[PDB]
């Protein structure tokens, strides 16, 4: 279905934008 | 749905003017504090969230000029050094950088000819600083290298103010609307866009030519019936909303047609459901998403806060429990998830700040 696909997307997508802030070490305000 | 929340805390900022913006830090490493800022007036506030509720003043930043007037606000980080950064901007059209460590402003872009309306820092480079004006357009900065990258519009550009924008998940296209009904797709991952991203950090003291981008790579006047004061992606799928009470989710083109195959001239737009809610029929009453885009909050005119679950196909099922105190009862400008979802902040038209924290 369109919502399952587009489920799928937003999934593959903020998993790539997680994993790529996991990488990361922001300064603590 | 099954998502509830508590009301742990509520708090009065002292200037007692209307709080337009609200944002959550989403660059905090995991386990570090939960820190958002808040504007309103010629204030850009900063808090920590502790437990059992607690909401810890950090620090707050005063802007010289008592007549800027604050509408939003936007977190990114220094790529070298991995220290964080604060975008902020309103009525007076002048972006301010501010150090959120010390609440010191480090530097400031002048350009639009307007008030600035949204503010949003690309997903994947920490740099480009994406603006939305009243001066009818876009435009996009580096502010790394202190270039405008991009001014989008012009000839097939915003014929009215802009009133927001919002980048897709990977950050190859935005997606803006305002006054003028409309709502327009503006592709960044083009060759041009993306050699002109490539130029400005290529750029040292002949001062930067920007790209002058006239034209949209989609535009439709066919959703809403009004101005379209919040706009947001999801997936490939657009959320939108007008005066009609309802958050509408549409896609260019029919059923069928991918993103990503769409024709600057394409003239059909496929309407796929609606978030109806009620008594938020006035302009800027911004809706947010979580970091998974699992949750959908907007607040109304009268202090409601409404919450759905997008993981449920049917956007009536959808609907949470709509989160009310009987002391909160002033508009809800912006909502902000805290990047785990344990936390939902709303600030008001009364200067209040309240938390909701999952159970
Ligand atoms: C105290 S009042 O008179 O009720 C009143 C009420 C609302 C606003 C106000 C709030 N937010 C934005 N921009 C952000 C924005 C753009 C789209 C959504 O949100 N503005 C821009 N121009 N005016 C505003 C100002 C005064």
């Amino acid at each position: 279905s369109m919502f399952s696909s587009n489920r799928q997307k937003i999934l593959e997508r903020t998993e790539i934008l997680n994993q790529e802030w996991k990488q990361r070490r922001i300064q603590p305000v | 749905c099954k998502y509830s929340f508590k009301c742990v805390n509520s708090l009065k900022e002292d200037h007692n003017q209307p709080l337009f913006g609200v944002q959550f830090n989403w660059h905090s490493k995991e386990g570090d504090p939960l820190v958002f800022a808040t504007v309103g007036s010629n204030r850009v506030t900063l808090y920590e969230c502790h437990s059992q509720g607690e909401i810890r003043l950090l620090q707050s930043y005063v802007d010289a000029d008592a007549d800027e007037n604050f509408y939003t606000c936007a977190w990114t980080y220094d790529s070298n050094t991995s220290h964080p950064l604060l975008a902020v901007a309103g009525s007076r059209g002048i972006i301010r950088i501010i150090n959120p460590i010390t609440m010191q402003c480090i530097k400031h872009y002048v350009g639009h000819g307007n008030a600035i309306n949204e503010l949003k820092f690309h997903p994947r480079d920490p740099n480009l600083l994406l603006s939305v004006s009243k001066d009818h357009a876009l435009r996009l900065w580096n502010i790394q290298t202190d270039t405008l990258v991009a001014i989008f519009g012009g000839v097939e550009g915003h014929r009215d103010e802009v009133l927001s924008a919002d980048y897709d998940l990977l950050g190859e296209k935005i997606m803006s609307c305002g006054m003028d009904h409309s709502l327009k797709l503006w592709r960044i991952n083009s060759k041009r866009m993306m050699n002109a991203i490539k130029e400005s950090y290529d750029y040292n003291p002949r001062p930067f030519i920007s790209q002058k981008i006239h034209f949209p790579d989609f535009s439709t006047r066919d959703i809403h019936r009004n101005y379209v004061d919040c706009v947001r992606w999801l997936g490939d799928l657009i959320l939108s909303k007008s005066c009609e009470n309802a958050i509408v989710c549409w896609k260019p083109g029919k059923m069928e047609d991918d993103i990503d195959k769409i024709k600057p001239s394409e003239s059909n737009v496929t309407i796929l459901g609606r978030f109806d809610y009620s008594q938020c029929d006035i302009w800027y009453m911004r809706f947010s998403m979580d970091f998974w885009q699992k949750m959908l909050a907007l607040g109304n005119q009268v202090g409601k806060l409404y919450v759905w679950d997008l993981e449920v196909e049917d956007p009536h099922k959808a609907k949470c429990t709509t989160l009310t105190h009987h002391k909160c009862g002033a508009a809800i400008r912006q909502t902000s998830f805290s990047r785990d979802s344990s936390i939902l902040i709303a600030v008001c038209d009364d200067a209040s700040i309240w938390r909701w924290d999952r159970l």
